[PDB]
RNA sequence: ACGGAGCCAGCGAGUACAACCUUGGCCGAGAGGUCUGGGUAAUCUUGUGAAACUCCGUCGUGCUGGGGAUAGAGCAUUGUAAUUAUUGCUCUUCAACGAGGAAUUCCUAGUAAGCGCAAGUCAUCAGCUUGCGUUGAUUACGUCCCUGCCCUUUGUACACACC
């Protein structure tokens, strides 16, 4: 899309916000301790700090 | 047969300054090591945002006043490079967080 | 003299074509029917000429009542017998031939006037 | 609840034309670049967002 | 240069329209007095009159005078637009006027007295005697009488 | 509000021949005349005092020093 | 010797250019002249009654011949200073654009400038040299 | 080539920015005679170095002055360090050191900010005010 | 004050899944309109040619060309909707106001003040606020006299504490 570079670290930030509190909202159950994003140059990875690994992967 | 110089282009974004730092600086060695010529990493003036609330959340009080930024880096980097060589050098070693952006300039 | 609002006498007021006086009435009118203004007010002059043509040809049409405070007086409104939304009341405005170019809300109080002492 | 009476006045633009994505309160909303957050909870959010203080 | 100025000719009372104008003052910035002459008008019309600007009001013979009041009584006649006309398009006729001195003030007595006949907002307003324009009346004024 | 200015015309803008002869005269003997101290002597209203002095500079009879708007600085020429 | 426009003082040579476009019967005048007041927030009409277009026509020249090119809103945003908003604070309102259009196009008619490939419009040769010739006439008569 | 220094000297933000070289005597800011700095008031000011160290002290040094921000006179003194600067820099790189010596005696025994930057500057405007170190007012009823 | 003439800044911000910054050119006196172009931004707006200020002219002490509130008449743009005047422009009307009582507010160097600019509020609006730059000073460089604050000593019948 066309966006502003500065709009656009501002929406990825958001979108880091987003990520966070909706991890916050359901893996409180599981422990849910910290997400991470890295935006590769063809994927974008997320990472789960999480203490209930077995019961996050399911 | 892409052998033609194509005036190939590398913007850079970062909320940070460290990892923006070495990511220019990998790009440059891997550009030597493969021996090509460039334009040096110019860097771009510090876009800072600045925006103010009002840091009580319902208005009373003394007026109290607080102000929340970031600072924000482009350096732009022009190579004079092939096709494939500049493509394996672009998508490789990116840390996360700087966005890369590349573009031919044909 | 009798009447007069732009040059035109009662006489042909009475009897005027709508977009005829669009071209008259300052800019304000001329700005609203040139964006178009919308079915409501059609309704509202349907109903209207309805009432005017029902009447019966000795006594003033009979009430109808309006919210749109938003509506300019067509000239070919003159007479007709509108209760103005106040809020509470439609309360009475009947359409004498200076009505044309102000609005309703120009003589519908929205406040009763204050008395002190 | 006729279709055309209910809900059918527009909200292009104005108040109440833009909610906080937060909790969708009209008063006192950031528009700035689109953050489109109001004042508080973003003051709640932005060491998370980005923003910091430094001066 | 300086001129002895027709010794005995400085007038310093005229009648025009019936107003008492003194001539001591700029030509423009006398003529400003009479009601609905203002200094833009009174210059336009100077201007028009092919008279010095800097020329004095006292010291003027009467056929100039006269045939400014000439000018300034049908005005786009003379290459004077519509706009800058006292009483523009004059919503009695359709024929933008240029009202003066009384004749200002009769009609806008008159369409006061036509807005309490329409009986009005703004023109019961004005029976009252109040704020029209709208404004917060909080604090406004405080004092009329 | 109270009729204590009592401030009378105080002034002619427009010289006589009378008036023309006394400004011919006193301009000498007037180490220093400016716009403001040609109206003090109560002979011109200023707006045509700027006049008569510029007019005074025509054969110099009063010598310029320094020409600047609103101040310009006028000596007696001998 | 040599003499350019940046060599004599803006204000004496605008004034001398503005009166050898008087002395000259070129230079068009717009029929709306002596009724405008080249900006909203002037209060009063020019007090140079016959001229004052002809001084802002030479004002038009010299400040094209400084730099490459300009334009019409340019000169807006340039011309005129502050309103007096009845009571509300001073701001910047533009001038007139028509008077500013119409001086370019004068301007055009006599050749002292033309449309400028970058948009806008660029001194002339003859133009240049006119300016050139009217600085050293001003400087001469100074001394 | 031609012996050539470039200096600058600044106020509050404006910057003057001189290239000089051994010529025949130009002194052109902004491409305009030295005599035509607009202000008409610090006129001489800009006439400082210069006449502090008399013109018969250097002709064969010619001098061109681009500058931008800042205000009027804050760019005028903006020119009077550059100016300085300039002048004193080109004596230092070429003609000898003893000169560079005596003509900083002979300028900083005046106006001291003449080579030196005027080095206080601006502060930031803070909330609770309509000024820097401002208050707005208070009622107390 | 008003006309002309000069012509200096900085922080910002700016259209995308929607319609912003607007250059330049034709119009209109204006507001404003139109044709086209760039700019997702050290590119373009923009070097935001900003005011205050600088020079030259008119006014010359008179509620005067100070002052522009209050009133009408029109023309424009935003808005689905401008009436209780949204706002801008044209013309006219011209109020009170003579540097303002007791009291009281802020301030020690790019500071007070004057002057604007940009951003936030935004469809449209500021007199506001937040940031920025510009012209840039007078007066201390000190003391508890007033209002309080801190530490210690002392006294108290006070502790929901001299209200
Ligand atoms: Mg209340
Ligand atoms: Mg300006
Ligand atoms: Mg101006
Ligand atoms: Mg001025
Ligand atoms: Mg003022
Ligand atoms: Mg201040
Ligand atoms: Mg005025
Ligand atoms: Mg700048
Ligand atoms: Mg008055
Ligand atoms: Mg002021
Ligand atoms: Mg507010
Ligand atoms: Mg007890
Ligand atoms: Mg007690």
């Amino acid at each position: 899309a066309i966006i502003s570079k500065k709009r656009k670290l501002v929406a990825d930030g958001v979108f880091y916000a987003e990520l966070n509190e909706f991890f916050t909202r359901e893996l409180a159950e599981e422990g849910y301790s910290g997400v991470e994003v890295r935006v590769t140059p063809t994927k974008t990875e997320i990472i789960i700090r999480a203490t209930k690994v077995q019961d996050v992967v399911g | 047969q892409e052998v033609v110089i194509h005036k190939i282009r590398i913007n850079l974004t970062s909320t940070k300054v460290k990892q923006l730092e070495n990511v220019s600086a990998n790009i440059i060695k891997n550009a030597e090591t493969f021996k090509l010529v460039k334009k040096g990493p110019v860097r771009l003036p510090t876009k800072v945002l600045k925006i103010s609330t009002r840091k009580t959340p319902n208005g009373e009080g003394s007026k109290t006043w607080d102000t929340y930024e970031m600072r924000i880096h482009k350096r732009y980097i022009d190579l004079e490079a092939p096709a494939h060589i500049v493509k394996r050098i672009t998508q490789i070693t990116i840390e996360p967080g700087v966005d890369v952006e590349v573009i031919i300039a044909a | 003299k009798t009447y007069s609002y732009k040059g035109v006498d009662l006489e042909k007021l009475l009897e005027m074509p709508t977009e005829d006086f669009v071209k008259l009435a300052p800019a304000r009118v001329r700005r609203k029917f040139a964006r178009g203004l919308s079915e409501k007010p059609a309704g509202l002059m349907k109903k209207l000429r309805a009432a005017k043509l029902s009447a019966p040809e000795n006594e003033k049409p009979a009430v109808v009542r309006t919210h749109l405070r938003n509506m300019i007086i067509v000239p070919e409104m003159i007479g007709s017998v509108v209760g103005v939304y106040n809020g509470k009341v439609f309360n009475q405005v009947e359409i004498r031939p200076e009505m044309v170019g102000h609005y309703l809300g120009e003589f519908s109080i929205t406040y009763t006037p204050v008395r002190h002492g | 609840a006729h279709e055309n009476v209910w809900y059918s006045h527009p909200r292009k633009f104005g108040k109440g034309s833009r909610q906080c994505r937060i909790s969708g309160s009209h008063s006192g909303l950031i528009r700035k670049y689109g953050l489109n957050i109001d004042r508080q909870s973003f003051r709640e959010k932005a060491n998370d967002i980005g923003f910091y203080k430094y001066r | 240069s300086l001129v002895v100025q027709e010794q005995g000719s400085f007038q310093h009372i005229l009648r025009l329209l019936n107003t008492n104008v003194d001539g001591n003052i700029n030509v423009v910035y006398a003529l400003t007095t009479i009601r609905g002459v203002g200094r833009r008008y009174a210059n336009l019309v100077c201007k028009k009159a092919d008279v010095d600007l800097h020329k004095r009001a006292g010291e003027l013979t009467q056929e100039e005078l006269e045939r400014i009041v000439q000018i300034m009584q049908n005005p786009t006649h003379y290459k004077i637009p519509a706009w800058f006309l006292n009483r523009q398009k004059d919503v009695n006729d359709g024929k933008d006027y240029h009202s003066l001195a009384n004749n200002l003030e009769s009609k806008l007595r008159d369409d006061l007295e036509r807005l309490k006949k329409i009986r009005s907002h703004r023109g019961i307003r004005h029976f009252w005697g109040l704020r029209v324009r709208g404004q917060h009346t909080k604090t406004t004024g405080r004092r009329r009488a | 509000s109270k009729k204590s200015h009592k401030d009378k015309a105080k002034h002619a803008v427009v010289l006589d021949q009378d008036k023309f002869d006394r400004i011919m005269k006193e301009a000498p003997t007037y180490r220093y005349v400016s716009v403001s101290v040609l109206v003090d002597r109560f002979k011109l209203g200023g707006s045509l005092a700027r006049v008569a002095l510029r007019h005074l500079e025509n054969e110099g009879i009063i010598k310029p020093v320094s020409k600047h708007s609103k101040q310009a600085i006028y000596t007696r020429a001998t | 010797p040599g003499v350019s426009v940046r060599d004599v003082p803006a204000q004496d040579f605008i004034n001398n250019y503005a009166s050898f476009l008087q002395r000259q019967g070129k230079l068009e005048v717009p029929g709306y002249v002596d009724i405008v007041k080249t900006s909203a927030g002037n209060e009063l009409p020019p007090q140079d009654s016959e001229g004052w277009f002809y001084k802002r026509a030479a004002s038009v020249a010299r400040h094209i011949y400084l730099r490459k090119q300009v334009g019409v809103g340019k000169l807006n945003k340039l011309y005129g200073g502050a309103k007096n908003r009845g009571v509300r604070p001073h701001k910047h309102v533009d001038a007139s654009g028509s008077i500013n259009r119409k001086v370019l196009q004068s301007l055009e008619k006599l050749g002292v400038v033309e449309i400028s490939p970058k948009g806008g419009r660029r001194i002339s040769d003859n133009g240049l040299r006119d300016l050139d010739r009217i600085a050293a006439a001003t400087l001469e008569d100074e001394e | 080539t031609v012996p050539s220094v470039q200096t600058f000297g600044k106020k509050k933000s404006a910057t003057a920015v001189a290239h000089v070289k051994a010529g025949k005597g130009l002194i052109k800011v902004n491409g305009s005679p030295i005599t035509l700095v607009q202000p008409e008031i610090l006129r001489f000011k800009v006439y400082e170095p210069l006449l502090l160290v008399g013109l018969d002290k250097f002709a064969n040094i010619d001098i061109r002055v681009k500058v931008t921000g800042g205000g009027h006179v804050s760019q005028v003194y903006a020119i009077r360090q550059a100016i300085a600067k300039g002048l004193v820099a080109y004596h230092q790189k070429f003609v000898d050191e003893q000169s560079k010596n005596e003509l900083k005696k002979a300028f900083t025994s005046y106006d001291r900010t003449l080579l030196i930057a005027d080095s206080r500057r601006p502060e930031p405007k803070k909330f609770g005010g309509r000024g820097a170190r401002s208050r707005f007012q208070k009622s107390y009823r």
